[PDB]
């Protein structure tokens, strides 16, 4: 049931980087251990990775900047709810 | 003899010398001025930075200009002579570059910043300001959720777009006030050719047009700006001050308190489309007595 999204103001999208969210009790070391596991099924099929942070303390998971093209290998990952896709915020 | 703004709030010169002093407010913004007369000394500028690059391959990064809407806002929340809670200490967070613009991965990573701070050293009751909206984010909105679930409260725009607020973020998050703008005559601020957003997800308005505050161009200085971001700033420091004199209320609390001590039906809501008349709150935001 993990689902991907992205915004619906196509302009303020930002392809390329996505948030990874894991379930919400997924401790510290099973999202490390996810995002490891990302990067290495990607280097399989020859996709390089870059984890740019992860996540611990509200929401667990990571940030990840990499091809969309990865995104269903990526939604069959262990613990994962949903991957949302970067966007763009503005001062008001 | 006061700003338009601050007598609005108070109920019918602005009197609260210290208001909001148990409160840290976080603010998520654009860099700040921090020596500017109106707010050096209660601003405290953390470590964080994360911004996107700005647009064209020329810009010109000028400290007064990318500094403009941080130091407005924080003059707005606890400035020396224009401020709503003078006695409120602040914490800022760099999340939007010099053009204002900001991404959610940003965002998240400065929401998780404030709770890994409040971990480490807890102080009293904290308000984060989120002046700031993108599109209706699934993770935006839940990563609000859980931050106020976890007992803090959080206050942002309600955009600038005159359309329905369910359709942004973070405003679109129930278990954030969101705050619309109202001006002088206590109608829906015009922003050019859109204006404030209005509808179900918006749980009050506030005074956001033509508000005095802090100017980056000169550490002196005063400037007039408009807009949701001003609105939601009256109410992180209207909540300092409500939080400061009870500081045992819950998110539920503080929220009835706010609706209780608006003004309401001032408003027209003719300026609303047809159906969003009766979902758009008519309220007002005010001090208590």
């Amino acid at each position: 049931t993990a689902t991907f999204h992205r915004c619906a103001k196509d302009p303020w999208r930002l392809p390329g980087t996505y948030v990874v969210v894991l379930k919400e009790e997924t401790h510290l070391s099973q999202s490390e251990r996810t995002a490891r596991r990302l990067q290495a099924q990607a280097a399989r099929r020859g996709y390089l990775t870059k984890i740019l942070h992860v996540f611990h303390g509200l929401l667990p998971g990571f940030l990840v900047k990499m091809s969309g093209d990865l995104l269903e290998l990526a939604l069959k990952l262990p613990h994962v709810d949903y991957i949302e896709e970067d966007s763009s915020v503005f001062a008001q | 003899s006061i700003p338009w703004n601050l007598e609005r709030i108070t109920p019918p010169e602005y009197q609260p010398p210290d208001g909001g002093s148990l409160v840290e407010v976080y603010l998520l913004d654009t860099s700040i001025q921090s020596d500017h007369r109106e707010i050096e000394g209660r601003v405290m500028v953390t470590d964080f930075e994360n911004v996107p690059e700005e647009d064209g391959t020329r810009f010109h990064r000028q400290a007064s200009k990318c500094d403009s809407h941080g130091t407005h806002l924080a003059g707005v929340v606890s400035g020396r002579d224009a401020g709503v809670a003078k006695g409120a200490s602040m914490r800022s967070l760099r999340v939007l570059n010099c053009q204002g613009k900001g991404t959610v991965s940003g965002t998240l990573i400065g929401l998780e910043f404030i709770r890994k701070s409040q971990l480490v050293q807890p102080v009293g009751p904290l308000v984060v300001l989120l002046p700031l909206a993108g599109g209706y984010s699934r993770v935006l909105n839940a990563a609000c959720q859980r931050l106020a679930r976890a007992g803090v409260v959080l206050v942002t725009a309600a955009g600038n777009f005159r359309d329905d607020a369910c359709l942004y973020s973070p405003a679109s998050a129930p278990e954030v006030i969101t705050v619309g703008a109202t001006n002088a005559q206590d109608q829906p601020v015009t922003l050019g050719t859109l204006g404030t957003n209005f509808g179900r997800c918006v749980d009050l308005f506030a005074p956001g047009e033509d508000i005095i505050g802090a100017s980056s161009d000169c550490s002196t200085c005063f400037v007039s700006q408009s807009g949701t971001s001003q609105a939601a700033a009256h109410v992180a420091g209207i909540a300092a001050m409500m939080l400061s004199a009870e500081p045992e209320l819950t998110l539920a609390e503080l929220r009835q308190r706010l609706i209780h001590f608006s003004a309401k039906d001032v408003i027209n809501e003719a300026w609303f489309p047809e159906d969003q008349r009766v979902l758009t709150p008519n309220l007002v935001a005010a001090l208590p007595p």
